[PDB]
């Protein structure tokens, strides 16, 4: 599986790496 | 206990319930009690083993047996005679047909110290019948506490339920026991108890549960799953025995058994499937087309003027006496009527028809004329006892009577595909 | 011979089982043939308003029901239909206008209902075992093929 | 006939049409091949699993336990089209539901 089988991290940093991102676009700014 | 408990493990809640009704032998309990199950065969079983447990007096007699009052009540004394006492009385017989003088003779019976302050038990097997006779035996039971005075308990084992047989002017209203139903969780259970003692308990539960997967859609009576499970055996068993799958095998068997089961899990509730449905396959070595055993009726041999005649008298029971002239005379002027679809037309059943109609359609489906001599109207009647087309009630006299049909197009269009025959473009609901 | 004194525990489980609806409660012991039966004839009720119909027309939703499936195991075959149907007969289930022809087939009965829309609704939460494709078919008025 | 079997190419050639795909693939006409079926008309949930478990289970060769003791079997075929985000805490307890069909 992935919580209990196998791929702990393979599928962990997947929605990290999404999330990191999405927070350094907030000053995106919508006029702009 | 061998039969009492492991047949059904369901029944934890019914046990003390009926051990708490008898008691002792000076213990009286209602003259009636009416106990309706499903199957007609698992409140049957149970009591068999439960009575001759604990050793008290009780007979057993049917209904369906005697459709008379004066027999039904005549078996009750020739079962009490010979336990009425610690001895048998001579072997007498008892001659009475009153109803009155029933309650009058079964208290001379009930007077020796066997019967004297004991619980009598009558088991009165398939109690679904009793209406078909008089209206009048039904409130007998009921009160039969009041009338004969005597520790009697009549049980009832029918499978209609109590709301249906009240009377008129009414009766008693004693106690309704409902068993419980079969648990899934307790008939896996019960299926695998009875294991033979050429395997073991984990290899033998193992075949039962892949069994009760599929057959719980289909089935629900645990007897029917009873004698299905050893047929299925001598089909199953063949790794076994060459020694090709080897113990604790579960995940590797039910490939090569799988198209062994496709093509007889579509025949429930029939017992005909045994070691005689391929048998039949292996005495047609010449022309395999017949099919013999599986849906036997399909192919079957029929003469040449004789197949015509179901045919034929198929658009005869399913179309109006006078929108024929479509298939005859195309000479007519056609008014198209919609040309209403999902009318009662050929769907309320066959049509009353006489014999004006057979003797001028057989004349158009056959190539060459032919003479209707004495063999030619013989297939009329000789079909009559063949069970394929019914009559209109009581018999006609014969000035023309009427028939009917039975059997629908189930098998019509596999004959007419061998003498090259079409019946689809001949219906008049399908245009 | 354990209960020394009486309480109200002993009474109210006696006045439940003799208070029962004993018109819903054979409906738990069966498959799943029959009791896709009961419900085809109650949706026929809804659009023929108080009128008699034989067995065949059940027979004509039964080959509908198939769509929508993917090919699966779960397919019959014809002659179940009929030993589906005759089950029950046995239970009293059905009741004829007047008469019970005796030359009448497997096609001409005419029969109709013995229950009522009330208890056939609520008695199927109670039901061990429910599919979840077979329970929305029975609260829907069949809008899909 | 034939004149609805020369628009149903059309469907699957107008499919990949947004998604600037040159040549066809497999899993866009199938698409269109269910409008075709809900065309004379939670529940949608589970109709993408079923049709999805047939089309894997008609190719191993050999067969072990994958029964009971490895529930997470299952899951191998499945997590591979899995690439967003709450496919994975929230649709956790959401796969021991859809298997309980089979069980009963």
């Amino acid at each position: 599986s992935a919580l209990k089988g196998v791929s702990q991290d393979l599928l962990e940093r997947i929605r990290a790496k999404e999330a990191q991102k999405q927070l350094a676009q907030m000053t995106r700014c919508p006029e702009q | 206990m061998p039969h009492l408990e492991n047949v059904v493990l369901c029944r934890e809640s019914q046990v003390s319930i009926l051990q708490s009704l008898f008691g002792e032998r000076h213990h009286f309990s209602f003259p009636s009690i009416f106990i309706y199950g499903h199957t007609a065969s698992g409140k049957t079983y149970v009591t068999q083993t439960l009575l001759k447990t604990l050793e008290l007096p009780h007979v057993f007699v049917n209904c369906v047996e005697c459709f008379t009052l004066r027999l039904l009540l005549e078996q009750i004394l020739n079962k009490l005679n010979h336990l009425s006492s610690s001895e048998d009385g001579c072997s007498t017989e008892i001659t009475c047909e009153t109803f009155n003088d029933f309650v009058r003779l079964f208290k001379q019976v009930t007077t020796a110290e066997n019967l004297k302050d004991q619980t009598v038990y009558i088991v009165l097997d398939k109690a679904e019948y009793l209406r078909d006779m008089e209206a009048n035996l039904l409130p007998g039971f009921l009160r039969l506490q009041e009338l004969a005075d005597r520790n009697v308990t009549v049980l009832f084992l029918s499978e209609i339920v109590w709301e249906k047989f009240r009377p008129n002017t009414g009766c008693f209203e004693p106690f309704v026991l409902y068993f419980p139903d079969y648990s899934i969780g307790n008939l896996q259970k019960i299926l695998s108890h009875d294991h033979p003692p050429e395997y073991s308990a984990d290899f033998y539960a193992a075949y039962i549960n892949i069994l009760l997967g599929v057959f719980y859609t289909v089935c629900r009576d645990l007897k029917e799953l009873r004698h299905l499970a050893v047929l299925n055996f001598p089909k199953y068993c063949e790794p076994v025995v060459k020694g090709e799958a080897s113990e604790r095998d579960t995940r590797k068997l039910w490939r090569n058994i799988e198209p062994h089961l496709k093509k007889a899990m579509q025949t429930v509730y029939l017992r005909e499937i045994s070691s005689s449905q391929w048998e039949k396959l292996q005495k047609d070595d010449t022309d395999p087309g017949q099919l013999k055993g599986l849906s036997a009726h399909t192919h079957v041999e029929l003469p040449y003027y004789s197949k015509f005649i179901l045919i034929a008298a198929y658009l005869a029971s399913y179309n109006p006496a006078r929108t024929d002239k479509r298939f005859f005379l195309k000479h007519h002027g056609k008014i198209k009527k919609t040309n209403h679809e999902k009318t009662s037309n050929h769907l309320l059943g066959p049509k009353p028809f006489p014999l004006d109609r057979l003797l001028a359609i057989l004349y158009s489906i056959v190539d060459s004329r032919v003479a209707p001599t004495a063999n030619i109207f013989s297939q009329i009647t000789s079909l009559v006892t063949l069970q394929l087309l019914t009559l209109v009630g009581h018999d006609d006299q014969l000035d023309g009577p009427k028939y009917k049909c039975t059997v629908s197009l189930d098998f019509i269009r596999a004959i007419a595909r061998t003498v090259n025959f079409d019946i689809i473009k001949y219906l008049y609901d399908f245009l | 011979a354990s209960h020394p004194f009486m309480t109200a525990v002993d009474l109210m489980e006696a006045s439940q089982l003799c208070s029962m609806d004993s018109k819903a409660n054979i409906v738990h012991g069966l498959s799943v043939l029959e009791i896709c039966l009961i419900i085809a004839m109650k949706h026929l009720n809804d659009i023929y308003e108080e009128e008699p119909f034989n067995f065949q027309m059940v027979y004509n939703e039964f080959q509908k029901f198939v769509q929508r499936k993917a090919h699966s195991v779960y397919n019959f075959e014809k002659p179940v239909v009929m030993k589906a149907f005759e089950h029950l007969q046995q239970l009293e289930l059905i009741k004829p206008m007047e008469r019970t022809s005796g030359n009448s087939q497997r096609e001409y009965q005419l029969m109709k209902l013995l229950l009522d829309n009330t208890q056939i609704m609520n008695a199927l939460q109670k039901y061990p075992n429910c599919p979840t494709d077979v329970r929305q078919w029975a609260t829907s008025s069949l809008s899909w093929l | 006939t034939v004149r609805q079997l020369e628009s149903m190419i059309r469907l699957s050639e107008a499919m990949a049409r947004m998604h600037c795909c040159d040549e066809v693939q497999p899993k866009h006409v199938k698409e269109a091949f269910r409008l075709l079926n809900k065309s004379i008309i939670y529940c949608r949930i589970s109709n993408l699993i079923v049709l999805h478990l047939r089309k894997v289970e008609e190719e191993e060769d050999e067969s072990a336990l994958k029964r009971s003791e490895l529930v997470n079997w299952y899951l191998k075929e499945i997590e591979s089209e899995i690439d967003s985000e709450e496919e994975l805490i929230n649709k956790k307890r959401i796969i021991e539901k859809v298997i309980h069909r089979l069980t009963h």
